[PDB]
């Protein structure tokens, strides 16, 4: 018996992430195992020598679990994350330690109900733009939801607004709108 | 019932082209 | 329990269940479909996911669509209520005559009858076709295969067998249209209602029609032969009847299995076929047999691809048949109809102790002259007829007379040929070939032997010239 | 047929000429106050679609 | 004028912006795009790429969606936006497509403007079953003497045009399209026939020359040309027979009658083999996939004659198959022969000798047969079929027959006149009354004194004399529907008068 994940994550890396999520939610360590995994991933990014050492297939797994154990005692990881990384180094699966962490981040984002929003504008703006954009994006929210907003700048769309949601997308931008109008001109008669 | 400003701009460019073409005697 | 669609690739659908997996060969029903879409479980993939084969089109299926487990394999109506009706692979009536109201149902997947339940008796089934009745006679209760390419004539031959055998038959008939023309299904259906074999007025019908044609998806074409078997198995077992089963054509069952097997993730076998070609065919063909409870006389048209008899699907079908009738394109291009190859058709009852000494000796005498003709044909082709003066020319003259006399006009081919159909008793057949073998008709022209049934019509045609 | 083909040829070159003239005139006529007005309309249309549910 | 059309096209092309469920391209190559997302997408649903290309959702997988691109895969990059169209793959259908040349998606390519169709029809509709069909009993008039007499085609039939390259397969199909002008111009709507020409894998210049031929002969008014040429992608050539079939199934399901030509299905099988091999599917015979039979069977089975409870319409298919060195025993032609209701075989040897159309009489089959031809043609072509068979048997004795019997010489002389009778020039289809009269003269012995080198000139002049001086004979034949012995005696007299007036 495994607890159903909030969203389906695919691949072998998603299988490990759902196994870790199910084990952490059967116990009461969902927030703890997320905190040390994020701190572990931040440690691996801040020290690329550790990432090259774990992904090295020449080194024996005893040296990998010792290096994992030495760098996880400082994280104060207790039982789940230590066994999770011991399982990753028992198999030849710690080459994608970034993959399982990213998949586990995706599960926990949907656990809190956060929906990723991507809004693209030609020029950055705030005050009047950001206030109404937050309310407009909040109108798509069902109860029990959070907004993860990512703002992008791109002059190739002339102007307008290219706003995307977790699965939905619109192209209300000037560049695409004049493009289909000119296409209508060429296909008029 | 507000129209698209790009559509209004496109109609203005059509009218501007038509006025300049009739002022040029039908020439390009 | 209740499952959800995980993956749709062609006719193969992957369904994931939560509590309990359905067994293999179980029938699953998709919920949000206005017509019934049936999935048949083929294998367990792990992680509580089963891989199924759809019996209809898979367009419009989304991932996560709810799938219900029926808890049983595909059950189809069986009994007297199926007589005169047309049903599809899943037993739904497609004759627009209302539902098939019956209390009897049977799963299309059943075990073949055991070794104890086998009948060893062999009796000759007289057809009225001279080449069939002489060289490869059919057994009354037994498996008959009609091998042939495209256009050599197998539907015509199997329609002539229906016209001759099934009209005067004390029992029931089942026709399984497997991957053939829907036009031919419409022609056969109206032929039955016109000949009285299907009665739309009362309950005197004698044939049940099961049709999954070449417009159907590969899942339906690979299971509709099993539906025709299940109707015929009920008549043999639960009623003790002598049943006729016409399948046209059984190659489409194997061909549709290869199309599904590409999507089942199997390593392909020889000539791109499924690895389970012989085992799937063997499971299907061993259910079509005569037991001690009842007898099934099965005639199975068998398409050969690219006119190749060494193709794995016809080659494995050869060992499943008592009598084989191989139709040749070279014979059909000579105008000889039916284009049965005399030196490639076997019967397994061509025995002196079964069909008689004179029947056996005439059949072996005919085959000996035709085999000698084939050996001499290379000299005839390059050099010419100048060979051995009297002896070899007499062999050629007799063999060409025999080849013409093997041809026969069919009653079902009378529409597009003009020649009246002939039903020839087997005594007249062996008498006719004995006259040719004895040399009593060497003076007749060989045109007189062509497309005439009895030997008295040969001499009457010669006198007419 | 000559007058029809002459009319069609003149219609085709006039259609091509007016297409490139409109494209050049639309691209060269970009104003920031109208761009902010179109940005506000895009936000309002996005807010209207969120309400429409 | 032009400004008003330009203005109304801008106002009519409203964007109608709304949020659409979208996906992201993971990997594009070999004509297959793997797309991340599209949770609620349907199987075989049409999608839109950001570049404007359409695609069909072929594989639904847990992590990705495999999409068959209807175009060149150089317009699609990894990370593009793929939008759901919300509908399974369909094309425009209707009478607005008559006179228009379109691609496999139904988009116009002849530059005559948009298509004002109000209806769309799926390209993957299953064929009609046993009950809605009925027997084929209405003639299909190709205008060819050798076809309409010896291989008669009916309405609702699938007749294969098979041969080698440059043997006249397109010539037969185009003349059949041109011939229907005499029925479409008439007021009898039951004999009206619409045409759909599907060009698969051909040259685009060849399609343009075909459209020019249809336009000059005014056969374009009732013809739809679906073009997926050799420069188009393999999915476009794969889709085009089903797109044209859907356009022809509009007429079939609405009480009208349509003729469709797939020129050619051998190139569609090559395009489908390319798609199958690029999808890593197991190759079979001649590297073809196992479902290459189901590729043509699900297509051709939609050509059917409907019952009176379904409107009485029909769809007639003329698939084209190109053989290699006259090999009809190959894999793909044997598949189509097992699907269709008979084949018309074209010989390279007859084509080299000047016999055009180079139809093999002994190897051409019409499974429908005489059930779908007129009484006058059936009564005369039955005798010609017997006489051509008699000439075929005694043709081996003409090689060395320095001295031959009078009966055998008569059979040889009659067969030569009948062989010269079936010859017919390109782009000149004949009315059924003209075909019946010419075949009747050659089969009764009227041409035994006419030299075989002057039969075609006799065909023009004697028919002209009948159409001018003896129109009462044609009126009697049209009223009776056959040939009476009294009309036989009158035709004997006017033939004797005509040959005596030409020479004496
Ligand atoms: N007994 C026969 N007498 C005369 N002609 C025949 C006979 N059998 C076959 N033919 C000819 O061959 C054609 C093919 O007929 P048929 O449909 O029986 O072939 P088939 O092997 O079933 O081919 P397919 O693969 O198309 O189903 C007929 O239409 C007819 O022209
Ligand atoms: N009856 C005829 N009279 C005169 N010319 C003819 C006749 N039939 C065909 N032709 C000519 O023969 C040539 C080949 O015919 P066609 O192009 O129709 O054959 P095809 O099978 O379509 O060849 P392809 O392989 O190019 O498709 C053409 O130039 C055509 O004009
Ligand atoms: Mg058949
Ligand atoms: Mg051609």
């Amino acid at each position: 018996q495994l607890v159903k994940a909030p969203i389906q994550v695919f691949g072998i890396e998603g299988r490990y992430a759902t196994a870790l999520y199910s084990a952490a939610v059967k116990q009461k360590k969902l927030e703890a195992v997320e905190k040390d995994l994020v701190q572990l991933n931040a440690s691996l990014k801040k020290f690329p020598r550790l990432g090259e050492l774990l992904k090295n297939p020449t080194l024996s797994r005893q040296l990998k679990k010792d290096a994992i154990g030495s760098m996880l005692k400082e994280q104060k990881a207790v039982d789940l994350t230590s066994n999770f990384l011991d399982l990753l180094t028992e198999n030849n699966r710690l080459k994608m330690v970034d993959g399982v962490i990213n998949a586990f981040k995706t599960i926990m984002a949907a656990h809190r109900g956060e929906v990723i929003c991507e809004v693209t504008s030609a020029k950055p703006l705030d005050e009047a733009a950001r206030k109404d954009l937050e309310v407009a994006l909040k109108g798509f929210l069902k109860p029990g939801q959070n907004i993860k907003l990512t703002l992008k700048t791109d002059p190739a769309i002339i102007g307008g607004l290219v706003v995307s949601i977790g699965d939905r997308f619109v192209d209300m931008s000037i560049g695409t709108k004049i493009k289909r109008y000119t296409a209508a001109l060429k296909t008029a008669v | 019932k507000a129209v698209d400003p790009i559509q209004k701009l496109f109609l203005d460019k059509i009218k501007e082209y038509d006025q300049k073409s009739k002022a040029a005697g039908g020439k390009l | 329990s209740n499952g959800q669609i995980t993956a749709v690739i062609g006719a193969v659908v992957d369904v994931q269940f939560e509590d309990q997996l359905p067994p293999i060969l179980n029938a699953l029903e998709v919920q949000g479909r206005s017509p019934r879409l049936i999935l048949e479980v083929a294998q367990h993939l792990g992680e509580n996911t089963v891989r199924t084969i759809a019996m209809d089109g898979t367009e419009g299926l989304v991932r996560g669509q709810n799938v219900l487990d029926t808890g049983a394999p595909i059950k189809i109506p069986v009994g007297p209520e199926t007589l005169g009706r047309i049903m599809n692979v899943i037993g739904e009536p497609i004759d627009e005559r209302g539902p098939i109201v019956t209390d009897k149902f049977a799963a299309i997947h059943a075990d073949a009858p055991e070794f104890v339940e086998m009948s060893v008796q062999q009796e000759i089934l007289v057809t009225g076709i001279k080449v069939v009745d002489l060289l490869a006679p059919y057994a009354k209760g037994g498996k008959i295969g009609l091998f042939g390419g495209a256009g050599v004539g197998k539907t015509v031959l199997i329609m002539e067998l229906i016209n001759n055998v099934a009209k005067a038959h004390g029992g029931y008939s089942v026709f399984a249209g497997v991957g053939e023309r829907t036009r031919e299904g419409n022609d056969l259906y109206h032929e039955m209602i016109e000949s009285g074999v299907i009665s739309l007025k009362d309950k005197t019908s004698k044939v049940a029609l099961v049709y999954g044609q070449m417009n159907e998806p590969p899942g339906a074409r690979a299971r509709v032969a099993l539906t025709g078997l299940t109707v015929a198995e009920y008549f043999r077992d639960q009623e003790g009847q002598d049943v006729l089963l016409f399948i046209d054509n059984i190659f489409r069952f194997t061909q549709a299995g290869s199309e599904v097997s590409a999507l089942l993730g199997r390593i392909p076998s020889a000539v791109g076929y499924q690895p389970t070609l012989a085992t799937d065919m063997g499971t299907m063909q061993e259910r079509i047999t005569t037991t001690k409870k009842g007898s099934i006389t099965s005639v199975q048209a068998i398409y050969v691809p690219a006119d190749d008899l060494t193709d794995p699907a016809p080659a494995t079908t050869f060992a499943h048949l008592d009598a084989t009738t191989v139709l040749s394109r070279a014979i059909a291009e000579l105008g000889i109809y039916p284009a049965v190859d005399p030196l490639d058709s076997t019967s397994r009852i061509l025995d002196p102790n079964i069909i008689g000494e004179e029947h056996y000796n005439i059949a072996r005498g005919v085959q000996k002259i035709l085999q000698d003709y084939k050996s001499l044909q290379d000299i005839i082709a390059i050099l010419g007829m100048d060979e051995l003066s009297e002896e070899d020319k007499l062999i050629v003259s007799r063999a060409r007379k025999i080849q013409r006399f093997l041809s026969q006009p069919f009653q079902v081919a009378e529409v597009f040929t003009g020649h009246a159909g002939k039903l020839v008793p087997i005594k007249d057949t062996i008498k006719g070939f004995k006259m040719i073998l004895n040399g009593e008709l060497d003076h007749l022209p060989e045109v007189a032997f062509y497309m005439v049934g009895p030997i008295e019509e040969v001499v009457a045609k010669a006198e007419k010239i | 047929d000559y007058h029809l083909e002459t009319e069609r040829a003149q219609r085709q070159i006039k259609q091509k000429n007016m297409v490139d003239w409109i494209v050049r005139n639309v691209m060269k006529s970009i104003t920031p106050e109208q761009e902010r007005l179109m940005l506000s309309k895009c936000i309002s249309d996005l807010k209207a679609m969120s309400i429409k549910a | 004028e032009i400004s008003a059309v330009l203005e109304e096209k801008i106002l009519g092309a409203a964007p109608k912006e709304n949020l659409e469920e979208t996906g992201r391209v993971l990997s594009i190559g070999d004509g297959i795009a793997r797309v991340y997302g599209l949770k609620n997408i349907q199987a075989e649903e049409m999608v839109e790429f950001s570049s404007g290309l359409k695609g069909m959702a072929l594989n639904l997988e847990p992590d990705n969606v495999g999409i068959v691109v209807f175009g060149n895969d150089k317009h699609i990059k990894e990370g593009d936006i793929v939008k759901r169209t919300g509908a399974i793959v369909d094309v425009p259908v209707g009478e607005e497509l008559l006179g228009r040349v379109v691609d496999a998606l139904g988009n116009p390519i002849d530059g005559k403007g948009p298509i004002g169709s109000k209806t769309r029809q799926r390209v993957g509709v299953k064929a009609p079953g046993i009950i809605p069909r009925v027997s084929v009993r209405e003639p299909m008039q190709t205008g060819m003497k050798a076809v309409d007499s010896l291989v008669p085609i009916g309405r609702g039939q699938r007749e294969l045009i098979i041969g080698d390259r440059q043997t006249g397969k397109t010539a037969i199909a185009i003349d059949a399209i041109i011939n229907q002008k005499r029925f479409n111009d008439a007021q009898d709507e039951k004999k009206k026939l619409y045409c759909v020409y599907v060009a698969i894998g051909q040259k685009r210049s060849t399609v343009a020359q075909i459209v020019k031929r249809l336009t000059d002969t005014d056969a374009m008014r009732y013809t739809i040309v679906v073009s997926a040429t050799a420069s188009d992608a393999a999915p476009l050539q794969y889709l085009a027979p089903y797109s044209g079939c859907a356009m022809g199934e509009f007429f079939r399901d609405n009480g009208k009658h349509a003729l469709i030509i797939y020129d050619d299905l051998s190139k569609q099988a090559v395009a489908y083999r390319q798609m199958s091999l690029l999808l890593r599917r197991p190759p079979g015979r001649e590297a073809y996939p196992g479902d290459v039979f189901y590729l043509h069977s699900r297509l051709l089975e939609r050509a059917a004659k409907m019952s009176e409870s379904n409107g009485g319409g029909s769809l007639t298919a003329l698939p084209v198959i190109e053989t290699q060195a006259g090999d009809v025993s190959a894999y793909i032609p044997t598949n189509v022969i097992s699907i269709t209701d008979g084949q018309i075989f074209l010989e390279t040897e007859l084509f080299y000798k000047g016999i055009r159309p180079a139809i093999n009489v002994g190897l051409s089959v019409s499974r429908v047969g005489s059930a779908a031809q007129t009484r006058a043609m059936k009564q005369v072509a039955g005798s010609m079929k017997l006489e051509l068979a008699q000439y075929r048997e005694v043709a081996a004795f003409a090689q060395f027959g320095s001295d031959l019997d009078a009966s055998t010489q008569q059979l040889l002389s009659r067969g030569v006149r009948l062989t010269e009778l079936l010859k017919q020039g390109q782009y000149v289809p004949m009315a059924i009354e003209d075909q019946v009269a010419i075949i009747y003269c050659g089969v009764r012995g009227h041409l035994d004194k006419v030299e075989p080198s002057k039969i075609t000139k006799f065909e023009k002049e004697f028919s002209q004399h009948i159409k001018t001086s003896h129109r009462d004979i044609l009126d009697t034949i049209a009223k009776e529907g056959q040939i009476s012995p009294d009309t036989d005696a009158k035709l004997k007299k006017v033939v004797t008068d005509f040959l005596s007036t030409f020479q004496a």
